[PDB]
């Protein structure tokens, strides 16, 4: 019942996030980095929503898991760490 | 009762969800093949399997979810092989209109029942 507005969004591994609006129930969208793609399943949408029990409000997580690339996995051979 | 290929029953739901949709603002773009090899259509087919999931929780909908569920359940009723096929995420994206015509192209190819 005041202008409730969300903090910024937690980082998700991988991806970054350019939101257009902090507004209660705003819908944004992860994006994966370069040479990185979602994984098939997993969704980047997050949501502003209202713990309407303490009138604050958050992002929800997003089951988004972004993985390297399987063009480059395969085309472009890497180690890891 | 007769005998009819559970596949049938998947398009059915392709068309109700796609009914459903229709109203909601669904912007996701989903991995989809749109011209899937019969040497690979168990690949193909398990993408759209996974990528459906995405449009169900991004539309935070009992109904679409029901139907979505029920789609899941006989697909994998009627699954479990394959080589040289791409993951999913090598697929183009696109928008979910182009993404349940082309699930029910291969839906379809299941159909033979193959």
């Amino acid at each position: 019942a005041i202008s409730i507005t969300c903090p910024p969004p937690m980082s998700v591994e991988h991806a970054d996030i350019w939101v257009k609006s902090y507004s209660l129930y705003s819908r944004e969208r992860y994006i994966c980095n370069s040479g990185f793609k979602r994984k098939a399943g997993t969704s980047s949408l997050t949501e502003c929503v209202l713990n309407k029990a303490t009138n604050v409000a958050h992002w929800t997580t997003p089951s988004l898991k972004c993985i390297r690339d399987p063009a480059l996995v395969h085309q472009r051979p890497a180690p890891p760490s | 009762a007769m005998a009819i290929s559970n596949w049938v029953n998947v398009i059915s739901d392709l068309k109700k969800i796609e009914d459903l949709i229709q109203s909601m603002h669904i912007d996701a773009t989903l991995y989809t093949e749109s011209d899937v090899h019969p040497s690979c259509k168990v690949t193909a087919m398990k993408c759209f399997l996974l990528e459906l999931q995405v449009i169900s929780l991004e539309s935070g909908d009992a109904s679409i979810h029901d139907t979505v569920e029920n789609l899941i359940i006989l697909a994998n009723n009627s699954l479990s092989t394959e080589s040289g096929c791409k993951e999913c995420e090598e697929l183009e994206e696109k928008n979910i209109k182009e993404f349940l015509q082309s699930f029910v192209h291969i839906v379809q190819m299941f159909i033979n029942t193959s």
